[PDB]
RNA sequence: AAAAACCGUAAAUCCUAUCUUUUAAAGGAAGGAGAAGUCGUAACAAGGUUUCCGUAGGUGAACCUGCGGAAGGAUCAU
RNA sequence: UUCAAAGAAUCAUUCUUUUUAAAAUCCGAUUUUGUUACUUUGAGUAAAUUAGAGUGUUCAAAGCAAACAGUUAAAGCAUUGUGUUUGAAUACUAUAGCAUGGAAUAACAAAAUUGAACAAGCU
RNA sequence: AACCUGGUUGAUCUUGCCAGUAGUCAUAUGCUUGUCUCAAAGAUUAAGCCAUGCAAGUGAAAGUAUAUAUAUAUAUAUGUAGAAACUGCGAACGGCUCAUUAAAACAGUUAUAGUCUACUUGACAUUUAUAAGGAUAACUACGGAAAAGCUGUAGCUAAUACUUGCAUUAUCCUUUUGGAUAAGUAUUUGUUAGAAGGAAUUAUAACAAAGAAGUAACACGUAAAGUGUGUAUCAAUCGAGUUUCUGACCUAUCAGCUUUUGAUGUUAGGGUAUUGGCCUAACAUGGCUAUGACGGGUAACGGGGAAUUAGAGUUCGAUUCCGGAGAGGGAGCCUGA
RNA sequence: AAUAGAUCCGUAACUUCGGGAAAAGGAUUGGCUCUGAGGACAUUAAUGUUAACUCAGAACUGAAACGGACAAGGGGA
């Protein structure tokens, strides 16, 4: 048979994941869930090779099984589950909450954040539908399909999302002032307010992004992420703050201790 | 006098009596012709008033068969680099594209082509503009850039 | 069964390798014909039942000038637009001529309008006719061999002439 | 449920034709290599008949002869 | 088939900026004017491998770690305890495709057995 | 490290090849081998044959438990379990090999506005009820043969295996509140209007006809209401099938190929999950080709990749991973997403 | 004895290029219901009078057999 294929390689691991290479030949595939494999990792090697929480599957799958660990306030069990571009996850007894943000590399680390933060978080969406009884719907960047949306709202506006109502908040455009994040883009990591569009005749539109260095580069508009106005970022920032520091200048900040 | 097969032809999509013929302006920075706009011919695979839609690799091309019935054979002259010799070399490969009745296309003319759902086995292209150009000798022969 | 084992459009034949898949199936022909309303049912690849009918006497037909519809029964075939050899052999395809009662059409005109929403069509002297005589001539239009029903439309105007001119300098 | 018929997919076998790949084959006709053999003097000197080309014929062989060419000639020259 | 002139900055030079015809745009000024080849930039550029970062497996083949004070406490922060910093970046991923600046060099077209544009009247 | 040397001669200078030289993650073999780390290993040829043994099974809150065992106040209620079996899922993953394979597969680049999609997530639904019906395993008792992972009758019981079936909501009017109006989700047909995309016959809405499959007759128990399993539609997820464009070794002592037997396209229809000569019937004679078609050969799976590299290049790539193929050779089929 | 008439297709070695050749080798021909297509005479693009035997496809049907008798090459190396 040809069917769906229930094992991935190490070798053939996404990047960002980070897997040695002795260390077996094969990598924990993710199940099917709200975001596709490449652009989110599971929960295994959150815990186990970001997080260092633990040393083997088997004690992964032994803190897994108590529902002390919940995504979005909700508790989660599937081993290899897909957590996505932006979440929040929560562990409870000790009490913390963590968002996982981009790293100006381009790889997946989770930031520390605080209940009120985590109370607050934004989600993507990716296209309006129109249903029975003239209703439009909405689907997020997460799977999400939240119904009643706002009219306002527009394909490539987010918006705000509440954890426990479900509900929308506030919905951000994507004007000159709109602060957005690189998903899946060469120039990933980097935090910019963007400068300008330029719609071009049914191909992918691209966006020309500035920096707070005045660094102009770029992308496509299918990897974009509005993550606030040009107020401040909505999401509170990694240590590294969205500013792609230059490969050349990085080695003299890494010498000096 | 528009339909001469053993069948009939209906035009699906148009409406005959409700109102307030049928075309479709496919975008794609282009306009459809007041000829085809007006026309009394119905085909169900022009672009314009079939239901084909048009996507995906818009291509210009030279004229090469008008004579066969509402297609024509599209032939795509470039030159192909060799790394071994850094010199450029003559080769083409003709296509076949789905051409409407509306558009009056004549041997050598270069068109304007899109890709649309496989029309036949191999045609899966479809005639969009058409710009009149007399030329010398065969179509076979003529060489162009585009 | 499909997109293979054929020679390329330059003539030359494409050599036969990686051996016929399950997904392409093929699923032999239906001749669904004029008898009792039976049919049965195909599994369709990731479960998706089709309902295959060889036999079948009644469906819907629906008047388009009144945008109306009324279930009836089909009489018999009397024209395809494919080989004859199938309106010979009482076979019914989604692009066949048939004849179907008035019976229920006049009873709702007469119900709706009267006489022997937008109304007021002043309807045709020829489907007038057709009515008085107590049979009429309607082209199905749904897909037997997949749907497992037949469903039609009246059909007028010109091209109701062309039929007739083409069935009867004709004998 | 056994069983039968009809299109349909079609395993497998045989007829003819074509293509591809090895091998047998009585025998024939070649080429090449071997340390020296016999006969002849063909070419290298004007090699004792200048050499060579194409063609044709003759001869045991190298070779000979005719026709028309070349000097890579033995003539850069009344 | 569109030339050049004028101005600031390193050493004597080199380098940077503006315009100089016509047609539509804005009440003396607001700004678009072939196609392709070609050429410059980008985004999609799987990993392993490749060159290479950083990293003393006794060096190396390595691998992607580890380092930091701590015979047992100090700092940092939390309103008694809580360890910290980090690395897995970079270029490549055809020649073909997408977008992109383009003055040079190549071609193609419009270029008079006539074809135009402007103004007035007519439909 | 952008490198040369010996060999025609009495001696010389050339052309010219031979030989020498070094590398190979490139094979085999001879001699020799005190240590440690590291580790290719039946591809070449026989995709030949296989003895044997193993390689896919699965129950920890949670489907069905009088085979049976054990514990709490006393034949009463709970339990902890539990062989066999029914049921559910997987077994279509993985592993091996490279025979076939020459615009085919593969690689980069597109579309699917021409489709399907297990588990999962997120939204969510229409035409006897203090809870309905049969139909069966394991098992009991008689056997058959040498046996199969073989098997018959009698009897029975369950289940989340199989099958029936129990409100209410929305809309219009005087205008919180009273009346009246109507009740099909997908899917198909006919007649119209019509937040997005790049273009809809899109979403969706209206009318007239049909119209499946469900909306829990099921199981455990978390806040000092919960969970499992199952179900209609939509979106993503894990993918898959088709598909635009660009790219391949040698060969003309392969120049004309294809077209009744579909070749090239039109119409109509069948089939598929969908487009399509995929196929059928009719119609037209078309389509490719010295820019090498059609043939033939490859001791040719393709790719990133390897060796040698100053740059050009030349050769290799069965094989760590991706994609394709096969399970002695064809062909067919159930089940199952 | 074996087909042998006719139509459709196909036809090698060799060759003096003319042939070999009816090479070899095939299918069909039964029946009736059918259908269609192909000349001369007249009217201000068409409608009326009047004479052929050559093809083709859908049928079913008959005891799956048919140039039905007569009439007629056996081929090949």
């Amino acid at each position: 048979g040809k069917g769906i294929k229930k094992h991935l390689k190490r070798v053939n691991a996404p990047s960002h994941w980070m897997l040695n290479k002795m260390g077996g030949q094969y990598a924990p595939k993710t199940s099917s869930g709200p975001h596709k494999l490449l652009e989110s990792i599971p929960l295994v090697i959150l815990l186990r090779n970001r997080l260092k929480y633990a040393l083997t599957f088997d004690e992964v799958k032994m803190i897994l099984i108590q529902k002390i660990v919940k995504v979005d306030n909700k508790v989660r069990t599937d081993c290899t589950f897909p957590v996505g571009l932006m979440d929040v996850i929560h562990i409870t007894k000790s009490n913390e909450y963590f968002r996982l943000l981009y790293d100006i590399k381009g790889r997946f680390v989770p930031h520390r954040i605080t209940n009120e933060e985590s109370k607050y978080k934004l989600c993507k969406v990716k296209k309006i539908l129109l249903r029975k009884g003239r209703l439009s719907i909405a689907v997020t960047h997460d799977g999400r399909s939240i119904p009643y949306i706002h009219p306002d709202v527009k394909v490539n506006d987010t918006v705000r999302l509440d954890l426990e109502t479900g509900k929308v908040l506030e919905h951000l455009k994507f004007q000159v002032g709109s602060l957005v994040m690189v998903t899946a883009g060469h120039s990933v990591g980097r935090v910019g307010v963007i400068s300008s569009i330029d719609k071009n005749m049914g191909t992918y539109d691209i966006i020309h992004v500035k920096d707070s260095r005045n660094k102009v580069f770029a992308t496509r508009l299918s990897n974009v992420f509005v993550i606030g106005d040009n107020t401040k970022p909505y999401i509170s920032l990694p240590r590294e703050k969205g500013i792609k520091l230059d490969i050349i200048e990085e080695r003299r900040n890494r010498l000096k201790a | 006098d528009v339909q001469h097969e053993r069948a009939y032809q209906k035009q699906e999509g148009a409406s005959f009596f409700n109102s307030k013929r049928y075309w479709k302006k496919v975008g794609l920075g282009f306009a459809t012709p007041k000829e085809a706009k007006e026309g009394v011919y119905v085909d169900k695979k022009c672009p314009f008033t079939g239901n084909v839609s048009i996507r995906g690799r818009i291509l210009k091309g030279m004229v090469i068969s008008n004579k066969m019935k509402r297609t024509i054979i599209i032939r795509r002259n470039y030159l192909h680099y060799v790394k071994k010799y850094n010199r450029f070399e003559k080769r083409h490969k003709n296509i076949p594209c789905h051409c409407s009745p509306c558009f009056d296309v004549k041997e050598g003319d270069i068109v304007t082509v899109g890709q649309c759902r496989p029309l036949s086995k191999t045609v899966r292209f479809n005639v969009l503009h058409v710009e009149k150009h007399q030329i010398f000798g065969s179509a076979r022969k003529q060489f162009v850039l585009f | 069964r499909d997109g293979r084992h054929k020679l390329r459009l330059t003539g030359g034949k494409k050599k036969i390798h990686k051996k016929k898949r399950k997904y392409e199936l093929g699923r032999p022909p239906s001749n669904t014909k004029l008898g009792s309303r039976q049919v049965h049912v195909v599994r369709g690849r990731g479960r998706n039942y089709k309902y295959r009918a060889i036999k079948l006497d009644s469906g819907s037909f629906s008047w388009p000038t009144f945008g109306i519809s009324k279930n009836t029964r089909i009489i018999d075939v009397v024209y395809n637009a494919s080989n004859n050899e199938l309106v010979r052999t009482k076979t019914l395809v989604k692009n066949c001529i048939v004849v179907i009662d008035s019976h229920p059409f006049t009873t709702w005109y007469e119900n709706t309008f009267g006489t022997t929403i937008g109304k007021s069509k002043n309807i045709d002297p020829l489907l007038l006719e057709q009515f008085k005589q107590g049979r009429v001539l309607a082209c199905i239009s749904s897909r037997p061999g997949q749907c497992g029903k037949a469903d039609g439309y009246i059909i007028e105007g010109d091209e109701l002439l062309f039929y007739k001119r083409k069935m009867d300098k004709r004998n």
